[PDB]
């Protein structure tokens, strides 16, 4: 017998898709807003991760984010296209988040960015702990939840006349974790 | 330059892997962490905390304090166990909902020693003796006090010590117990003698039960299941 | 040759990274640099330069020298502050336009000590005493001279030293102040005594205010916003 | 970064290769193995076990114990061999089905020394002498006892030792015998003298035959064929 498989890491450290960002190629025809998709990194959707985290009160963790992109033509038409390339923007906490497809924010130097060309090795980056305080909290007993930035994705090839929808799974995986003050776990049910 | 050959396995994302990834804020300095008290280093160090066992899961009594006490009474002195309890930390609803169990839920094999406790919490003047017996696995839970006294068992005097503790031992052929369905043993409590009392003091005591892991306990092969 | 595996992250351009790139003029010799005086090594070494605080942002007075002086007068001796001033280096228009503020604008967290200055620039013969008070954050800016004298505050004699300097201290629970909206403290100036003067000398002095960072100041997590 | 060149051979899966592959349970601790007795380290250490040779493959006698004994009798004392046996461990149905042969089946070249055994298993009172002869390859199996006595051959006395053992030697120009079709030698057994016996004891003895590899035996170039 050994404890290894249940150390904090071995427990928390596990790739878990936390969401699927979906965007559409800027088909100048009728594409409304699917032009770009944006998601505020929060565990609060994946019961799985969420639960393991609420087992404690405080924690720090360099979060690593992988990116898996998947496309397909919407029309069975002779859908042709050149290998597209996606932009992956990480927006650190307390930074403006893009609004337009072509909002200045994509260009803005602060935001670390990723250009993943479709059909290649999945993209990957790893923001370090970014709490303004000394550890992300999971509970609070005061007044005016923490941030971990925003992801933003948009296709870059422009006037394509063939709609090309694309999902982008994000596979966040806590690394170098450390927790504080264990708490009883919430029943699977309420989520 | 340096000639190389990409072997199979290149360009596949393998959730279960870890490789130095390029950082997105290389200039950014992280906030140094403080010595917050109560850092946990291993899940076991929660399984090690004696928590309460919901002995009664009767729709009524459950989902309220009532699912944790045992109505030690002074009614017809029957001869069955006061509360039998199978030690399948996972295969039994009673033990399933405990903290120990909660961590066990995230693993397939675990194998250690459970330690139980029975804190009596009746009158200071009340007094009696209860027999707590460990029926080892394979066998059948004892149904008479007699049979149980033949087995291993503490004779815990209410009056002398408000709490009988007792570490059940680790066993398994397959030297890692499987959480799913089917043995594990049992733990029963027998009225040894009635709980005699002085004056109007009520004839309704109660007993609390704890459970936790000992240092020998450990788990392996993680398996989350929580979904919707 | 050497067997290798391209892990995920290959062939992605990551603005936020840096790797030895092949040079396009490997033969080209660069012009050696000279010892130009005034090399800056860190942005802070600009935040460290006391600059003027536009105390008046009244459409009229702004966008001209007038937005920087305070008309110390000798009119009805009211009891409010001469010029209150919230120390939100970023959350306040007055302080926002300063150099300090300009560098702060390119960051999210910064946390140090602001040092202010009030250079009086009225008659050589003029004389009086003004009370400058630091209302710490959470509280409310003082509205009477009395309240302000109870707080921390210098009693700066015009006549003896043409300039009251004073480093306000660093504080914050969240040990990095956020530039956006909401506390920070205040700094007020009270007429302590009227500014008495000899002959026809005008009853219209003025005072200039400076602000800058001290060695303890620093910033982190860059964030440019400038656009169009 | 480091400049590299992918040479030909990259991104091809080559069954016949082995390279460190990323593990899918890097946290998972494996169950430590025990000292189970009877660990085999090399296939040869099975070829080294003398097993029985089905001397008779007659549809009738086969697929039952009967395919392993030789009816040493006391009928008309003919002059042919009692049982001739070609030593093509693979090219001969009789020897093919043996364990030795089973391992040989998984290889193309093998080259060592076969050792045979003939355990007589008739009356304790029975007695006689049989001549066992090794006709070396290239030649022809001997058909008369005389010819066989001229060759190499043991004169094994039933009565003195219940078992004649005898290691046939290794030979081959092509210093690795090919399992497929065509030489290898032979082994015959001649009645040297009739098997004389005392009282009603039956005139029907039997003899068992073994075969196995000696330390010099080895195989090379694996070749599985088993299909459907």
């Amino acid at each position: 017998r050994s404890r290894s498989e249940s150390s904090i890491e071995s427990f928390f450290a596990r790739g878990a898709c936390v969401t699927i960002m979906t965007v559409d190629n800027p088909a100048s025809t009728t594409n409304k807003d699917k032009l770009f998709a944006v998601w505020k990194i929060t565990y609060k959707d994946t019961v799985q991760l969420r639960r393991k985290l609420e087992f404690f009160t405080y924690s720090r963790f360099d979060m690593e984010l992988t990116f898996v992109v998947t496309a397909n033509f919407t029309e069975t038409n002779n859908g042709h296209a050149l290998n597209q390339v996606y932009q992956i923007m990480y927006v650190p906490p307390g930074a403006p988040v893009p609004e337009k497809w072509d909002d200045y924010t994509w260009q803005t130097s602060s935001n670390p960015s990723i250009f993943y060309t479709y059909g290649t090795a999945p993209a990957r980056i790893s923001v370090p702990y970014v709490g303004i305080s000394n550890a992300y909290s999971h509970f609070y007993d005061g007044f005016s939840l923490n941030d971990f930035g925003i992801l933003a994705v948009r296709v870059v090839n422009d006037h394509n006349p063939t709609k090309v929808t694309s999902k982008i799974r994000v596979y966040l995986k806590p690394k170098h974790i450390r927790v504080w003050c264990p708490r009883p776990p919430r029943a699977v049910a309420y989520y | 330059g340096l000639p190389v050959m990409n072997t199979p396995g290149s360009n596949q994302y393998l959730t279960a892997d870890n490789f130095q990834s390029p950082c997105a804020l290389p200039e950014f300095d992280v906030t140094p962490p403080i010595d917050i008290p109560g850092e946990v280093k291993n899940m076991m160090e929660l399984a090690e905390i004696d928590t309460m066992i919901p002995f009664d899961l009767s729709a009524t009594k459950k989902n309220t304090m009532e699912m944790y006490r045992v109505r030690l009474s002074d009614k017809p002195h029957t001869d069955d166990p006061i509360l039998c309890l199978s030690l399948s930390p996972a295969s039994d609803p009673r033990l399933s909902h405990t903290m120990l169990g909660e961590i066990l839920n995230y693993y397939t094999h675990w194998a250690g020693s459970l330690k139980f406790t029975f804190l009596f919490c009746g009158s200071m003047m009340a007094t009696g003796k209860l027999l707590v017996s460990y029926a080892p696995p394979g066998a059948d839970p004892p149904k008479k006090r007699k049979e149980a006294m033949l087995g291993t068992h503490v004779i815990w005097d209410i009056g002398l010590q408000s709490s009988c503790t007792m570490v059940v031992p680790w066993i398994s052929n397959t030297t890692y117990r499987q959480t799913i369905d089917t043995e594990g043993g049992y733990i029963s409590v027998f009225y040894q003698t009635r709980i005699v009392v002085p004056l109007s003091t009520p004839r309704e005591m109660d007993i609390l039960g704890f459970v936790s892991a000992c240092n020998d306990f450990s788990v392996r092969l993680l398996r989350d299941t929580t979904h919707i």
